[PDB]
RNA sequence: UUUUUUUUUUUU
RNA sequence: GCGGUAAUUCCAGCUCCAAUAGCGUAAUUUAAGUUGUUGCAGUUAAAAAGCUCGUAGUUGGACUUUGGGAUGUCCCGUUACUUUGAAGAAAUUAGAGUGCUCAAAGCAAGCCUACGCUCUGUAUACAUUAGCAUGGGAUAACAUUAUAGGAUUUCGGUCCUAUUUCGGGAUCGGAGUAAUGAUUAACAGGGACAGUCGGGGGCAUUCGUAUUUCAUAGUCAGAGGUGAAAUUCUUGGAUUUAUGAAAGACGAACAACUGCGAAAGCAUUUGCCAAGGAUGUUUUCAUUAAUCAAGAACGAAAGUUGGGGGCUCGAAGACGAUCAGAUACCGUCCUAGUCUCAACCAUAAACGAUGCCGACCAGGGAUCGGCGGAUGUUGCUAGGACUCCGCCGGCACCUUAUGAGAAAUCAAAGUUUUUGGGUUCCGGGGGGAGUAUGGUCGCAAGGCUGAAACUUAAAGGAAUUGAC
RNA sequence: GUAGGAUAGUGGCCUACCAUGGUGGUGACGGGUGACGGAGAAUUAGGGUUCGAUUCCGGAGAGGGAGCCUGAGAAACGGCUA
C-alpha cells in the first residue's frame, strides 16, 4: 500500500537529487527528503545573559547569534522527536506548527 | 494523431450529452460527420446543427435535445451484408424496438432499417440510441 | 462562464478577443500592419507589427523598428498609425 | 507533438479569413514576381523572401496578390534550388554537428542530436524521392555531406 | 491496447498462438510429454508388485497409508500405488500381477497421501472390490 | 540510544 | 475435512436418499469474459523493455455534383467492398408426408378388393474461403498530376500497306479552338526567422572554506573515542593556538512540493564550440505523419584491463570492545575502491512499481518560461524591479463525484457488458526457476534468449476488528 | 533460353551449349507430428473449442527396396525377376 502521495520526498519533474549527511548519525539521505530545521539562538543562554552583560568590557555591545542548519534522516528525526507519527488525516497537513 | 474525426465528434457529443450541455462543438468537420448528424436528426435524436466555415476543415455546432443515450463509432469499419444486420443489431443495440446502426453503402450513408428496406449492404460506421 | 449561459455560435466580442488566436471560432491573427513615419522625413513606410527585421527608411537611412520577442519596438522619434 | 521531443507547443501563424489583398496595397502581381525573382537571384530562400516582403513591402501573403506560392513562382522562372530548402538546412545542421563532434568526442549529447538530425534528414529525403523532387540516385552520405553545400 | 487494424489479422492470430503456451492445460496437451509418463497416455496399466510400503499421512492427519511399489510391464517404470479399503493389503503379495489406474486427479496426489498418483484396481485378475466384498476369491496360483 | 536468545504435533 | 474412548464422515445393523436394467471408477468439450476478434488483464493481486532512434508490419486530417421542376424516366487507370444469378455427390444435419402396435427407424405407402386405381410419394432448405457472371459507386487501398512532350479541329512536308484519285496507317511542322491545365494550408508535421530561457552537453579557464600532511613559532599533560572503556597518539611535546606552503577530493549556506535533459543525470567564475524546448510569426513545404519486429546511440552505483592520481572516507583484512558465542552492530588502523584518462561491462525499488500519439471531460489558488494589455512607484539606467488583467507551454498542488475502482486511491487509474480512436510491449494459481540445456555477447564478473521432470491448495492484493 | 532424345502426350523429364538466375520476417529453408486429406463427429446465444484409423469420395501400400513381362489398362504382388 502507498501511504504518501509524494512518496516521502519532494522530487517532482526531476531524475536524481544529491544526498546530504544526517547531522546526527551521518546517514546519507536525499536532500529533498531530509528533515531540515534552522536554529537561530543567542550564543549566551538566557540564564547567563545577565552575567555576560555585567561582565561586558564595552559601553555597549550586542551579543551575537548562532545559526545552525540541522538536516536529519527520518530515523534520527523520529527518535529525537523533531517529527512525530501523525494520524492518517493529520499527516496531510503541511503548514508548520504555530 | 487524429485517426477518426467521426469518432472524435461522436465522443464529444456523447460526453456533452452526459454532462447535460445544450450545445456541442465538433472540430474538424467532415461530410461523413454531416451525414451521420443528418441521420440522427431525421429520427430526432439531435436538434439543429450549424456548419461554420473557416477556410479549413470547418466546424459544427450541434444542439442537443437530451434524447441521446449514447452515440459511438465502430472501428475498424467491418463489412456488413444484408444478412449480418440482424446479428450486428443484436450485438450493438439495447433493444429491437428502438436504436439505429449507421452503414455506408453504395447507395449512401443510411440506417440499418433503411439498408434492410433497400436490400443494400456496406460497412458499419457507428451507432446511436 | 457556464456553457449553457452562452451561445457557441454568437460568442461575445470580449471573449473572442481574449481567446487564443487559433482557439477562436474562426482563426484570426492578432498582428497588423502600420504606416510609420520618422521625425523629420515625410516618407511613410509600411511595417509589420511583429517585424523580424530591422526596417530602414531608404531616404535618411534610419532604423524604424527593432525586432523583439513579440511586437517590434519602434524608434522613439518615429511614430505609427494602424493601417487597415 | 514534436517529432523528436516531448514538446507540445502550438505556436503558429493564424492566416486571416480574407484571401484578397488589402485595399491599400497597390503593387501588381508581375511586380511581386519580379521582386521575388530578384531576391532569389541575390540568393534568398523562399522563407526569407516571404519574411522580407511581409516586413518591408507590406505583402502579407504573396499568394493573395500573385495567386501562386513563392516556390511555384521560382520554379516557373527556373530559380528553384536543386535540393529543397528544409532538407538543405537539415544537412547544414548535420554537417555542423559532425564538425563539432570531430573535435569533441566526449559530447555524447551531440552524438544523440546528430542521430536525431540524420533520422529527420533520411525521412525528408525519402519523401522528396517519392515526390520526385530529388533524383532516384540521390543519397545522403555523412562523409561527403559538406560537398553538397 | 489491442491491435484493431483491419489488416492485422495475421498479427492477432500469431499473438494468440504465442500466448496459448502460457496456458498450462494447453501446454500439457500439446507438448507431447504424455508419452514419457509411466502410463504413456493410457487409462490403466498392468504391473508386478515389488514391495509393500507404508506412507505417513500428511498433517494434520496421522496414519500409515498402505501402498505397493509396482513395475509396469510395458515400460518397466516403477511407481507407488495406493491400496484402498480396510485390510486390502492382505490380498497383495510380492510378484503379483496388478492393474493400476489413476487416482482421479490426472497425475496429482489425492488427499493426505503424499507423492502417490495411482491406485490398484485388480490383483491376479480379480477386482479388489470383489475381494473386499468376498464376491470372488483370489486365485491360489 | 549498554545489554534482552528460545517456547514440540492435532484440536478447541 | 472426518478418526486422540459419547465418530451424522471409518467398520457393521436398521432406516433413508439418487438413478434404475442400469450404475460406479480411470482423453476430450462446457462451465472459461481462466486465451478474451465479439470479449480478459498489466499502480499495489502475475504483469509496461532503463531511455531514445529506427527498417519490415499496422495505422493515417479536410476537400472534387447538390437541388428543384416534373414524371423507373428528361434538364443542367487497377482493386477492395456490397447486391443478385449459375453451378457447387451421396450419406449426415434441419425439415414435408407416412400409425414399422409406439419409439429409435425406414421410405414407405393409401382406397377397394376393382383380374385395379392414386400420372402414388420418395419434397424443400443449408453449405467458410477461393473461382465465374451481374447491378451500385458511399466508405477505403494502389497509380497519375505542372519542365505541357497536355486535349482537340484543320492544313504542309516524310514512311509503308490493302476492297473493288482513294482507305488504313507511323512520324515531322504551320495555323486555330479554350475560363487553357496547380483545392486548402489541419489548435498535423518538418524547416526558416526574432528576443529570450535553462544547475542540458563538450573543451579550456578563475574561485572557496574545509580535510590531511609539512614548515615556523608558543605552552605544558594529557589528547582521542564510548553507554562505559580499550586498542591508539603523547616531555623525541601529543591535543590546542597563529602564520605559511603543498596535494587531492568536495562545490555548503542561497536551495524551493523550483529549473534543464530521451533516460542515466545535471549546482563555483569567466571564455569558446556546437545543440534544444516554449513563446512570437498575415514567413516557407505541403501529408512529408503515429507507433514500432530486426537492427542501433546513450545508460547510476558497483565491477574489469592499463596509466595518472591517491586528501577524505573505506569492501577485504587486522586489532579493541560488547556477548553465552559476536566471523556483526560500536571504536581504532587500513588494502582494493572512492577521482581522472583510454578501453570494457549494460545491470538497479534504472519507480510515477502507471508505454507512445490524438479527442473530450469540474472548479480554484500558487509557481517557471515567453508573449499581449493597463497602471503607479523606483537613491536606477525607452528600458529593468514591483502591481493588476489575460493567452500559450511546463513541474506540481487543493477541493469535489455527475466517473472509475476489490478497495487503498485516481481529474485521468474517467469518457468500458450502453464493451471498438491508432499503435508497441507484455501476464495466465504457487514453487521448481530466471534453474538445466542450446545459442549469442563479454577478458572476467556475468548479460540476453530460456525449458522440462517433479511438487503443491493455496500463495497473494486491499481493507475491518482485536492482540501485541 | 536454343537444339535434340524420351514419353501417349506438355515440361530440365534427360542430353549438349548458353545466361545467372529462382525462394525468403507477407517466415523460405530446416525440424516435429502418437499427421493420409475431405465429406463429416462432439458441444451449441453468437463467436468459438476439440476430434476425424474405420463402411462415401480422392491418394498410397501389400514384410523393405528396385526392375519387368502380359495386357486397352499394372511399375500388379492371392504375377514374375534380383
Ligand atoms: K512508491
Ligand atoms: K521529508
Ligand atoms: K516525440
Ligand atoms: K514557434
Ligand atoms: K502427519
Ligand atoms: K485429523
Ligand atoms: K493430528
Ligand atoms: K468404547
Ligand atoms: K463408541
Ligand atoms: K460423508
Ligand atoms: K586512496
Ligand atoms: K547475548
Ligand atoms: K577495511
Ligand atoms: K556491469
Ligand atoms: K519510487
Ligand atoms: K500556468
Ligand atoms: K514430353
Ligand atoms: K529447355
Ligand atoms: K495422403
Ligand atoms: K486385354
Ligand atoms: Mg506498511
Ligand atoms: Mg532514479
Ligand atoms: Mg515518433
Ligand atoms: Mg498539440
Ligand atoms: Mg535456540
Ligand atoms: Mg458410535
Ligand atoms: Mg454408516
Ligand atoms: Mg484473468
Ligand atoms: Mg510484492
Ligand atoms: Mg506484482
Ligand atoms: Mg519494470
Ligand atoms: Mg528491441
Ligand atoms: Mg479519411
Ligand atoms: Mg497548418
Ligand atoms: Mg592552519
Ligand atoms: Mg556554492
Ligand atoms: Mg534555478
Ligand atoms: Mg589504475
Ligand atoms: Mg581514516
Ligand atoms: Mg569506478
Ligand atoms: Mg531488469
Ligand atoms: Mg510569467
Ligand atoms: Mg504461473
Ligand atoms: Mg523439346
Ligand atoms: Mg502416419
Ligand atoms: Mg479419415
Ligand atoms: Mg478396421
Ligand atoms: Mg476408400
Ligand atoms: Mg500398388
Ligand atoms: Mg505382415
Ligand atoms: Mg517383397
Ligand atoms: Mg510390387
Ligand atoms: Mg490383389
Ligand atoms: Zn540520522
Amino acid at each position: 500500500t502507498f501511504k504518501r502521495r509524494n512518496g516521502g520526498r519532494n522530487k517532482h519533474g526531476r531524475g536524481h537529487t544529491k544526498f546530504i549527511r544526517c547531522s546526527n548519525c551521518g546517514k546519507c539521505c536525499p536532500k529533498d527528503k531530509a528533515i531540515k530545521r534552522f536554529l537561530v539562538r543567542n550564543i549566551v543562554e538566557q540564564a547567563a545573559v545577565r552575567d555576560v552583560q555585567e561582565a561586558c568590557a564595552f559601553e555597549t555591545y550586542t551579543l551575537p547569534k548562532l545559526y545552525l542548519k540541522m538536516q536529519y534522516c527520518v530515523s534520527c528525526a523520529i527518535h529525537s522527536k523533531v517529527v512525530r507519527v501523525r494520524s492518517v488525516t493529520d499527516r496531510r497537513v503541511r503548514e508548520p506548527p504555530q | 494523431v487524429r485517426v477518426s474525426v467521426l469518432n472524435d465528434a461522436l465522443k464529444s457529443m456523447y460526453n456533452a450529452e452526459k454532462r447535460g450541455k445544450r450545445q456541442v462543438m465538433i472540430r474538424p468537420s467532415s461530410k461523413v460527420i454531416i451525414k451521420f448528424l443528418i441521420v440522427m436528426q431525421k429520427h430526432g435524436y439531435i436538434g439543429e446543427f450549424e456548419y461554420v466555415d473557416d477556410h479549413r476543415s470547418g466546424k459544427i455546432v450541434v444542439e442537443l435535445n437530451g434524447r441521446l443515450n449514447k452515440c459511438g463509432v465502430i472501428s475498424p469499419r467491418f463489412d456488413v451484408g444484408v444478412k449480418e444486420i440482424e446479428g450486428w443489431t443484436a450485438r450493438l443495440l439495447p433493444s429491437r424496438q428502438f436504436g439505429y446502426i449507421v452503414l455506408t453503402t453504395s447507395a449512401g450513408i443510411m440506417d440499418h432499417e433503411e439498408a434492410r428496406r433497400k436490400n443494400v449492404g456496406g460497412k458499419v460506421l457507428g451507432f446511436f440510441y | 462562464t457556464l456553457p449553457n449561459d452562452v451561445d457557441l455560435l454568437n460568442p461575445p466580442a470580449e471573449l473572442e478577443k481574449r481567446k487564443h488566436k487559433l482557439k477562436r471560432l474562426v482563426q484570426s491573427p492578432n498582428s497588423f500592419f502600420m504606416d510609420v513615419k520618422c521625425q523629420g522625413c515625410f516618407n511613410i513606410t509600411t511595417v509589420f507589427s511583429h517585424s523580424q527585421t530591422v526596417v530602414v527608411c531608404g531616404n535618411c537611412q534610419t532604423v524604424l523598428c527593432q525586432p523583439t520577442g513579440g511586437r517590434a519596438r519602434l524608434t522613439e522619434g518615429c511614430s505609427f498609425r494602424r493601417k487597415g | 507533438g514534436r517529432m523528436h521531443s516531448r514538446g507540445k507547443g502550438i505556436s503558429a501563424s493564424a492566416l486571416p479569413y480574407k484571401r484578397t489583398p488589402p485595399s491599400w496595397l497597390k503593387i501588381s502581381a508581375p511586380d511581386v514576381e519580379d521582386n521575388i525573382c530578384k531576391f532569389a537571384k541575390k540568393g534568398l530562400t523562399p522563407s526569407q523572401i516571404g519574411v522580407i516582403l511581409r516586413d518591408s513591402h507590406g505583402i502579407a501573403q504573396v499568394k493573395s496578390v500573385t495567386g501562386s506560392k513563392i516556390l511555384r513562382i521560382l520554379k516557373a522562372h527556373g530559380l528553384a534550388p536543386e535540393i529543397p530548402e528544409d532538407l538543405y538546412h537539415l544537412i547544414k545542421k548535420a554537417v555542423a554537428i559532425r564538425k563539432h563532434l570531430e573535435r569533441n568526442r566526449k559530447d555524447k549529447d551531440s552524438k544523440f542530436r546528430l542521430i536525431l538530425v540524420e533520422s529527420r534528414i533520411h525521412r525528408l529525403a525519402r519523401y522528396y524521392k517519392k515526390t520526385k523532387k530529388l533524383p532516384p540516385v540521390w543519397k545522403y552520405e555523412s562523409t561527403t555531406a559538406s560537398t553538397l553545400v | 491496447g489491442k491491435t484493431r487494424g483491419m489488416g492485422a489479422g495475421r498479427k492477432l492470430k500469431s499473438h494468440r498462438r504465442r500466448q496459448r503456451w502460457a496456458d498450462k492445460s494447453y501446454k500439457k496437451s500439446h507438448l507431447g510429454n504424455e508419452w514419457k509418463k509411466p502410463f504413456a497416455g493410457s487409462s490403466h496399466a498392468k504391473g508386478i508388485v515389488l514391495e509393500k510400503i507404508g506412507i505417513e499421512a500428511k498433517q494434520p492427519n496421522s496414519a500409515i497409508r498402505k501402498c505397493a511399489r509396482v513395475q509396469l510391464i510395458k515400460n518397466g517404470k516403477k511407481i507407488a500405488a495406493f491400496v484402498p479399503n480396510d485390510g486390502c493389503l492382505n490380498y497383495i503379495e510380492e510378484n503379483d500381477e496388478v492393474l493400476i489406474a489413476g487416482f482421479g486427479r490426472k497425475g496429482h496426489a489425492v488427499g493426505d497421501i503424499p507423492g502417490v498418483r495411482f491406485k490398484v484396481v485388480k490383483v491376479s485378475g480379480v477386482s479388489l472390490l470383489a475381494l473386499f466384498k468376498e464376491k470372488k476369491e483370489k486365485p491360489r496360483s
